[PDB]
């Protein structure tokens, strides 16, 4: 498909790979018991190992020459051949996570600031406002682009200190 | 009492400590700093320091000429370069023993030989050498061209002949001379040459200066460039079946433009390359005619760059008074000098390898390595030092009344901004690329392998795919059998090109994969972060707010103080200090991922590479565990071959680079208390207090601490991969 | 003949660590380039860029080269 | 000899005379100040550069600067 | 009471428990959904 | 108050010699010498290495530079609260009174003394360097 | 023909790492402690 | 003042430095740079003679080592001529040694001495 690669499903060094895995496991299984707890592990090993490749297989991943998964972050690609699970999906729950925190963090800063000692509230945390904002940064994006349509995100050039060039 | 030396510095002459010498060494070469310096006479040396390099360069030409002529084997290297390995100079050491003398006695001589790696000899074979005569008359020829060119450099020093300030002025006329003559003409000159020698010597031709001028280079002569009928000169080129040398297969063309390598040669046409020569030859010489000197007609570059302001104001006053902070400053010339060079530098380092030009270049494995490597480290080096120049600028010729709100003043009115989205990329490329690797070594560890990310570059090979690569299946532009570009270039260059780049064996567009993905991203990485320093160092040289005084200090301080929380290497030589680590660590990574792919593609097993640069424990293991046993073997108990040299040349790389690390983490303190023990126990010592020192026992300074550990760390981190890849590479093959 | 090289080199390492650690302890509190330097205590970074450069005076440095030298011999 | 030099900015505090170990600077008469004195270095000759004075300065920026300039016996602070 | 909570407040304890309660929960997630690599 | 003259015959202190002290500067350069009073026998520490006693009345020592004299002059007037004074000598017998120069210590204002090296202006008032280029040598903005 | 005789580099050799080298650093060390008039 | 041990103080080193050629203090300059010259040469014949390169092969090991010695020796007289040349260049009793004339005559004293100490102790091996 993209990028001359072909499907996990049908790589024969996907499958190749994912029975040398069982063998090696298989080969140390081999000099254990049928029921003791190393047998048992080793057989709990090998039924995460063929879900995984099953797993792998059914999501659509494609593989190349060396018979691995391979990501595709275009996109246009990802979007026209069903790979928006690769790098696309995480990439907006990543900037949903990061973002929360630096806003719940930006939060505390600002809210921590117009007390007397700002610094001990730095050092010894206020765990019930730390809380409150937390739960409240759920709404980080709507409340990120109203601050910034306010003009209220940003701080004026007047009010940062410079270097004297 | 005072000393003759420096004679430049008569601060540094009543110095009575050793730091005398080692400051007059260092700063004989800062003009601007010496003693009753001026405008005119910095520039009249500059002058003659010019023509001295030249000098130097065309006798170390000369001398690499005679020595290939003298010791080496060009005559039977020409008869068999594919089977014959090229000979740089004899050895002569009293110090070898009997083994090293029939060890290093190879490649066809009587004796012990080097076995050149530089390239000179399929360079010299391109171009129409093929007689050890022919090489020695252009060593003398050069020797005589570096004689003239010293006598050049003494003689602008004298009365009569050295020129004024207002001379070494005139950008104008410099510009339009280096643009029509020393490139257009030179250029023009070379297509001479290519076409007159180089060209009829690969057809098996002896065209020398005995007999030029009464052979034709074509069978036309003169008449179709004339009457216009230029695409003459490009009828019956050199067939698919033409044997370099002999007349075998060979064409009557003259200038043609096939594209692609030759088929046995595997570089680049000799038609072709006089072609391109002859092309840009004419457009430098076109753009040597566009500035005003004395003729009314032209331009003033003072009148371009003050009419070239935006009109909503977004980029100030955009570059007015940019003419005279330039022509003004030597600094901003040389800093852009170094930029601009430092960047072709790589590029040369880049279509070097790719496309290479010198018949028989790509089979010789250790000479591609050993270019590739030694052009990326000299432009490497050269980029610092623009940038380092770059902030003695803006500490000795910067003035800000004169460049009041043009882009010079804006780009220090946001540096903030600037350093601060350089620290967040390369923050962003560290973690992620950090990441990547040490989940995809955490992966393979665990015996997953399909567990780890491996994020295909489609971006890059849709590029490949737009130049006509059809192995990703794009099908576009290039790729496609239906576009418009690859339908108007079937008949001019589209053939050869698209046979070269769709053929796997050459290095013209190599496939890529995740593991290229990876290291480019390392490479982003290097880029960035030794941007981020040098930028930050020139754009804070001024002053920053631990040191608002910055510029009152020069540009290479020791520190100021302890004081204010401590000041430890707040100038900015300090910070092209650090970011020269930075640069020999960007350049060992692109140099590491270029031998490994290359050693991968000339062993035939790309798979290797492509399977094992996807994780740190596979560069570690398959590429420098695994490609060095042939070269720590070069002596052992039971013996020595001809590759103990490139063994020996590593643990002494080690070494230079460990002895680095003393003067980069002890510092001056200690060692300056431990130089006045022994200076008591000196004076306490008899039969030895009669021998008196003439300038007092004192430690290094900072500074000098900084630049001689820095230099061994250089010394040793190039000596050390040098060693290594020609050992493992002529090893290897 | 090995094992005799190899002893000398742990002498002489043990003898360098046994050097710098010696010199922190007997030059802690004054020397021939800073007399007062009991004054600025024992951990301090430098006295300035004067004298030339009194980086790394303090006998914390000392220890701080000896850890290095200490490794280097073990 | 390094250059020392004093700015209008000084208070007056005799700080950087008390923390110089080579005494190099002193405190004149001056009227631009509640304290109605002036730092000053007239003994720059004995001058090490070891920059205690601008770390007892308390002004912002400091009043008083040391700029390394050249190295003689003295400013070495060599005893041999 | 009240002193030993402020101590509980400080930040290396915060630090300390935030990050045993983020790295549970990872921990958590990948044992009852092994070998995640693709949404 | 008057420049005081050196007494080369005066006692020194009780001690029993080290490797720390003078060197070949003393007999070919320079040395200084350090006097001062003291109002009984105490310990003090050489700042040469080791611990010395000061004998009840005058004191003479010899030092290789000046920092060595001014640090036992701070060790003597923060400790025993007493009134040190030094001198350059040279081999030729050429006394130079140094500290305190005009009899009064420096940390102290005293009527008579001329300013040296100010500047009647601030850092941030110092012209570039660009202004100061091209000069009989290396010049910083702040010299002039 | 500008070929160098055979023994050419067991005299060149010697002279340029051993001859030459002494010259140049006793002259330059009796050049870097000389004392100006 | 300083540090004063039976090391430094004692008599008899005292007398044997005194007797030694550098501290005569009133004899030529070329006959002590005479009497060091052989003192050194005819031991420095030794290391070179026993340990070179060709030590194992017979007749030649004294000679190879003789010459190395020699060629030291030249080295260090070259050394003696420009640490008198650098050392000398302007301005009890003083000792005339310590001048440019009499360094000059006592670097080619050591060197006359170092030559017939090397050609001695060649001839002493035979
Ligand atoms: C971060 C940099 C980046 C880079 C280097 C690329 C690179 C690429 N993108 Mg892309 N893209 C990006 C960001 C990027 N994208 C972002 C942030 C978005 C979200 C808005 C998209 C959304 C996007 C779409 C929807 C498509 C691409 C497509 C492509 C590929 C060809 C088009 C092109 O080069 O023009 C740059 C890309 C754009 C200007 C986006 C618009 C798409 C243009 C108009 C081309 C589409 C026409 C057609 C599908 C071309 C293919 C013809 C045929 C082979 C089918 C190319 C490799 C095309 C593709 O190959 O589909 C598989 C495609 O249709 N991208
Ligand atoms: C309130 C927390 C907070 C926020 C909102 C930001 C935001 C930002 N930082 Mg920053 N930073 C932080 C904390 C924070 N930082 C801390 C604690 C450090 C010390 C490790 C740094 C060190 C740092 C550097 C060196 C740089 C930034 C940069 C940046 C900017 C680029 C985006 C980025 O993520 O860079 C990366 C940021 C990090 C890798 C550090 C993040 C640390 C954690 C995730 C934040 C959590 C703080 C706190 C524990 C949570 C609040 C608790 C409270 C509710 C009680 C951005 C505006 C870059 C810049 O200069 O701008 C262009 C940059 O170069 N930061
Ligand atoms: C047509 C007239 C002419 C010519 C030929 C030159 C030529 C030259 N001038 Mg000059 N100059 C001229 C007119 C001219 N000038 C006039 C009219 C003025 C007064 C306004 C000046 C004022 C002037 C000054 C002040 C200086 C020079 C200097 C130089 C030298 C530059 C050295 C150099 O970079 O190497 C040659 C550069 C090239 C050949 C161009 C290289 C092209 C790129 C960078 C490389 C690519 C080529 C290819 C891929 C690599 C080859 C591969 C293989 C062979 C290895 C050079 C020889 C400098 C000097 O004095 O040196 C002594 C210098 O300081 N000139
Ligand atoms: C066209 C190229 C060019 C030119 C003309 C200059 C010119 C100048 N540079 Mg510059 N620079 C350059 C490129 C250039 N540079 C590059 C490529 C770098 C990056 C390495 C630098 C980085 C740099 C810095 C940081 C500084 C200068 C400075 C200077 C100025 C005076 C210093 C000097 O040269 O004294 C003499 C130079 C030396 C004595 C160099 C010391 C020897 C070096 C370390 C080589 C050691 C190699 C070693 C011996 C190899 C042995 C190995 C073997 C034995 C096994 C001078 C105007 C200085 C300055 O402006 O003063 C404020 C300054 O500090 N340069
Ligand atoms: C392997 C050695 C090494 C490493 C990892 C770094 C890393 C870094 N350097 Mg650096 N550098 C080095 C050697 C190194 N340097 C040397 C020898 C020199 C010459 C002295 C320099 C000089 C230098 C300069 C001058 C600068 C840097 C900068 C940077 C930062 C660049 C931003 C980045 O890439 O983000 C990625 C971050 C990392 C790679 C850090 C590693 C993150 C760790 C592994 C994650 C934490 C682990 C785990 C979660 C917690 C473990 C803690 C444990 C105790 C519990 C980065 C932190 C630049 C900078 O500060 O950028 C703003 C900067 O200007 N370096
Ligand atoms: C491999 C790197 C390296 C090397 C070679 C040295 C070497 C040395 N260190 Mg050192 N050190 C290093 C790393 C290194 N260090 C690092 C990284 C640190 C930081 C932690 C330190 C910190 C340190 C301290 C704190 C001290 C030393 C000291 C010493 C000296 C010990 C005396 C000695 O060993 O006698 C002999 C010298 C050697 C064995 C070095 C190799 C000499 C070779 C084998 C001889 C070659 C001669 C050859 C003929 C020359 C001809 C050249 C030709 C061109 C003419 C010595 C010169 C101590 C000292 O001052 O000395 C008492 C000291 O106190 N080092
Ligand atoms: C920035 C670099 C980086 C990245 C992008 C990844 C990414 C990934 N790693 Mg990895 N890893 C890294 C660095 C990195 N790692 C390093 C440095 C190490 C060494 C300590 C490891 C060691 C490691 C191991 C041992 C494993 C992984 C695994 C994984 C995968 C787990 C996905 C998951 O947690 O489920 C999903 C997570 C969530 C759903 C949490 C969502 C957050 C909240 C609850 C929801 C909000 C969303 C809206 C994932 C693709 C696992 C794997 O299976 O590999 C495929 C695994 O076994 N990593
Ligand atoms: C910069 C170019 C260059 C270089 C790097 C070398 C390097 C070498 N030469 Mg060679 N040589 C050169 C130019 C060069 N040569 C030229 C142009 C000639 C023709 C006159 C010769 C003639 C020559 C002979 C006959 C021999 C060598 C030999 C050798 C080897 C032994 C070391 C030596 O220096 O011998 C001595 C080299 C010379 C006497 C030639 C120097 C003559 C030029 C004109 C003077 C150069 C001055 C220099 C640039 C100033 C800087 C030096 C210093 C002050 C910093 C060595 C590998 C010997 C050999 O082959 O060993 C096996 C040998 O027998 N060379
Ligand atoms: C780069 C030039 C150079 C040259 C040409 C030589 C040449 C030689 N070296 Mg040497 N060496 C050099 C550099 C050089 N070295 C450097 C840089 C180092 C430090 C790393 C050394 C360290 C070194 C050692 C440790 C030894 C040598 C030895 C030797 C000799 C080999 C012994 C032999 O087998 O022959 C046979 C020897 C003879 C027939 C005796 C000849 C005696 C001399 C050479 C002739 C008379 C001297 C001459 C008249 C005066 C010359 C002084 C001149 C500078 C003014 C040989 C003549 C060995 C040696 O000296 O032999 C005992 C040896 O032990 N070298
Ligand atoms: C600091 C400083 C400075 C600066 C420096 C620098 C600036 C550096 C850098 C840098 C660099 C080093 C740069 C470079 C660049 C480049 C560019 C900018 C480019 C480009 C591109 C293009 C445009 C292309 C296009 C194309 C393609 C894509 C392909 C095909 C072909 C074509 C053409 C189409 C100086 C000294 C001045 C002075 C002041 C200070
Ligand atoms: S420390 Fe600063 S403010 Fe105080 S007297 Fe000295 S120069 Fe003036
Ligand atoms: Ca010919």
């Amino acid at each position: 498909d993209i990028a001359g690669l072909t499907p996990c499903s049908e790589s024969k060094a996907y499958a190749k790979l994912e029975k040398k895995e069982l063998k090696t496991l298989e080969k140390r299984l081999k000099q254990y018991e049928a029921d003791s707890a190393p047998a048992v592990a080793l057989k709990a090993t090998m039924e995460r190992t063929k879900a995984r490749f099953a797993n792998y297989a059914k999501a659509g991943l494609l593989c190349g020459n060396d018979g691995l998964p391979h990501l595709i972050a275009d996109p246009g690609l990802a979007l026209k051949y069903g790979h928006a699970g690769e790098v696309f999906i995480p990439t907006f729950g990543f900037l949903y996570v990061a973002g929360y925190i630096g806003y719940v963090g930006r939060q505390y800063l600002i809210a921590v600031k117009g007390e007397a000692k700002p610094t001990d509230k730095e050092i010894i945390i206020d765990v019930p406002l730390a809380t409150k904002l937390a739960w409240q940064g759920a709404g980080w994006p709507l409340a990120a682009v109203q601050e910034l349509q306010r003009g209220t995100l940003l701080e004026k050039e007047e009010n940062i200190t410079v270097s004297p060039r | 009492a005072t000393k003759l030396f420096p004679k430049f510095s008569q601060g540094l002459a009543q110095d009575p400590t050793t730091r005398r010498i080692w400051y007059g060494l260092a700063m004989a070469h800062d003009f601007e700093s010496h003693d009753g310096m001026t405008e005119e006479n910095l520039y009249q040396k500059i002058f003659a320091s010019h023509f001295g390099q030249l000098s130097i360069i065309f006798l170390w030409t000369s001398g690499n000429l005679f020595h290939v002529a003298w010791q080496g084997n060009f005559e039977q290297w020409v008869t068999d370069p594919v089977h014959i390995r090229p000979i740089a100079h004899a050895i002569w050491d009293p110090h070898f023993g009997q083994p090293a003398v029939e060890a290093f006695t190879r490649g066809g001589a009587s004796g012990p030989v080097n076995i050149s790696t530089s390239g000179v000899y399929q360079w010299w074979y391109t171009i129409g050498m093929r007689t050890n005569q022919d090489l020695y008359v252009g060593s003398v020829f050069l020797a005589l061209v570096s004689a003239i060119f010293l006598f050049a450099g003494w003689l602008h020093l004298q009365p009569n002949f050295q020129p004024s300030l207002s001379w070494f002025k005139d950008a104008e006329s410099r510009l339009n001379h280096h643009l029509s003559g020393l490139f257009g003409v030179s250029s023009l000159a070379w297509t001479g040459h290519l076409v007159h020698v180089a060209i009829p010597e690969s057809r098996g031709q002896h065209v020398g200066w005995d007999n030029f001028l009464s052979v034709l280079p074509h069978p036309q002569g003169l008449t179709p460039f004339f009457t216009g009928n230029w695409a003459a000169y490009a009828q019956s080129p050199d067939t698919a079946s033409h044997v370099f040398g002999t007349a075998q297969g060979s064409g009557q063309a003259i200038l043609t433009f096939l594209g692609g390598f030759h088929p046995q040669t595997q570089s680049l046409w000799l038609t072709d390359m006089a072609h391109h020569h002859l092309a840009i030859a004419v457009i430098f010489i076109v753009a040597g005619h566009m500035y005003r000197t004395n003729f009314g007609i032209g331009h003033r570059m003072q009148a371009i760059l003050e009419a070239h302001t935006p009109p909503s104001g977004s980029l100030g006053a955009g570059h007015k008074g940019l003419f005279d902070t330039v022509n003004n400053s030597l600094h901003f010339q040389l800093g852009l000098a170094l930029a601009s060079v430092g960047t072709i530098t790589s590029l040369v380092a880049q279509h070097m390898y790719s496309l290479p030009p010198y018949a028989f270049q790509a089979i010789d494995f250790t000479t591609q390595a050993a270019l590739y490597t030694h052009h990326q480290y000299i432009a490497g080096f050269i980029m610092c030092g623009a940038f380092a120049h770059g902030a003695i600028f803006f500490i000795r010729d910067y003035d800000p009344e004169q460049n009041k709100g043009n882009v010079l003043a804006r780009m220090l009115d946001h540096k903030e901004a600037l350093i601060s989205h350089l620290s967040w990329v390369s923050l962003f490329l560290g973690f992620h690329t950090l990441g990547l690797y040490v989940h995809n070594d955490v992966m393979q560890a665990f015996g997953t392998p399909e567990k780890q990310i491996l994020i295909e570059p489609v971006f890059a090979q849709w590029i490949q795919a737009a130049h006509g690569k059809a192995l990703y299946g794009f099908d576009f532009l290039l790729s496609s059998k239906t576009s418009a570009a690859f339908a108007n270039g079937q008949s001019l260059w589209l053939p050869g090109w698209l046979d070269a780049i769709n053929n796997n064996q050459n290095s013209l567009f190599l496939t890529i994969g995740p593991g290229d993905f990876l290291v480019h991203h390392a490479i982003a990485l290097g880029l960035h972060t030794t941007t981020l320093i040098l930028v930050k160092g020139a754009l804070d040289a001024r002053g920053s707010k631990l040191m608002p005084d910055k510029k009152d200090f020069g540009y290479s301080f020791p520190c100021d103080g302890p004081g204010r929380g401590g000041t430890c290497d707040i100038s900015a030589y300090d910070a092209f200090y650090l970011a020269v680590f930075w640069m020999l660590n960007t350049i060992g990574w692109v140099t590491f991922y270029w031998h490994w792919k290359h050693l991968t593609l000339w062993q035939g097993n790309v798979a290797q590479f492509d399977e094992s640069s996807t994780y740190l424990m596979g560069w570690l293991r398959d590429y420098l565990w695994l490609n060095s046993s042939q070269l720590i073997n070069g002596y052992n108990p039971f013996g020595m071959n001809s590759l103990s040299v490139w063994a020996w040349t590593f643990l002494f790389g080690h070494l230079i680079y460990a002895t680095g690390f003393m003067f980069l983490i002890s510092w001056r303190g200690y060692w300056q208390e431990l130089i006045e023990t022994l200076v008591w126990a000196h004076e306490k010592t008899p039969l030895a207090n009669l021998v008196y020192w003439k300038d007092k026992p004192v430690a290094l300074s900072i500074v000098q601490a900084r630049l001689v550990g820095l230099a061994h760390f250089s010394v040793g981190y190039i000596f050390t991969y040098a060693a290594f890849l020609i050992a493992s590479t002529s090893g290897r093959f | 003949t090995s094992d005799f090289m190899v002893h000398h080199i742990h002498a002489f390492t043990i003898h360098v660590t046994v050097l710098i650690l010696l010199k922190g302890v007997l030059f802690a509190r004054s020397s021939r380039l800073i007399p007062d330097k009991a004054n600025l205590g024992f951990r301090f970074p430098c006295d300035g860029p004067g004298r030339g450069g009194t980086c790394q005076v303090s006998a914390w440095d000392h220890v701080f080269l000896g850890l290095f030298w200490m490794y280097n011999s073990l | 000899a390094h250059i020392v030099k004093i700015y209008d900015t000084c208070i007056g505090c005799t700080q950087c005379v008390r923390a110089c170990p080579l005494d190099v600077l002193e405190m004149v008469p001056w009227d631009g100040c509640k304290a109605s004195q002036m730092a000053s270095a007239p003994r720059t000759e004995d001058c090490v550069g070891c920059k205690r004075c601008e770390t007892a300065c308390p002004t912002d920026f400091l009043s008083v600067r040391v700029y390394l300039g050249s190295e003689s016996t003295r400013s070495m602070g060599l005893s041999y | 009471m009240k002193d030993f909570t402020t101590y509980l407040s400080t930040a290396p304890v915060i630090a300390t428990i935030w990050f045993t309660f983020t790295a549970g929960l990872l921990i958590e997630i990948n044992r009852y959904f092994p070998d995640p690599l693709v949404f | 108050w008057t420049v005081p003259t050196l007494n080369p015959d005066t006692p020194s202190p009780i001690f029993g010699g080290s490797t720390g002290g003078l060197l070949r500067k003393a007999q070919t350069e320079e040395f200084y010498v350090i006097t001062w009073e003291a109002k009984k026998e105490q310990i003090f520490e050489m700042p040469t290495g080791g611990a010395a006693i000061m004998r009840q009345g005058p004191n003479l020592l010899k030092f290789g530079k000046k920092e060595q004299c001014l640090a036992l002059t701070t060790q003597l007037r923060n400790k025993f609260k007493l009134t040190p004074c030094f001198y350059r000598v040279f081999p030729d017998g050429k006394v130079q009174y140094l500290h305190p120069a005009d009899g009064v210590y420096p940390e102290k204002v005293n009527a008579g003394r001329v300013g040296a090296n100010q500047n009647m202006r601030r850092i941030g008032q110092n012209v570039n360097p660009i202004k100061v280029k091209f000069s009989g040598r290396m010049m910083s903005p702040a010299e002039i | 023909p500008f070929v160098p005789p055979s023994w050419a580099p067991s005299v060149f050799v010697p002279l340029t790492g051993l001859v030459l080298p002494a010259i140049a650093m006793a002259t330059l060390f009796v050049y870097i402690e000389k004392e100006a008039p | 003042g300083m540090l004063e041990t039976p090391v430094t103080s004692a008599p008899i080193v005292a007398t044997y430095l005194s007797n030694l050629p550098a501290y005569r203090t009133g004899v030529a300059p070329v006959l002590r740079g005479v009497e060091i010259g052989l003192a050194h040469g005819f031991l420095l014949a030794g290391p070179f003679i026993k340990l070179g390169p060709l030590r194992n092969v017979p007749e030649t090991a004294e000679i190879a080592g003789s010459l190395s010695a020699a060629g030291l020796v030249l080295i260090l007289a070259l050394c003696l001529s420009i640490y008198g040349s650098a050392q000398f260049q302007s301005t009890v009793a003083r000792d005339p040694l310590f001048s440019a004339d009499g360094w000059s005559e006592f670097a080619a004293g050591f060197l006359v001495g170092g030559e017939a100490g090397v050609a001695w102790a060649y001839v002493c091996t035979q």
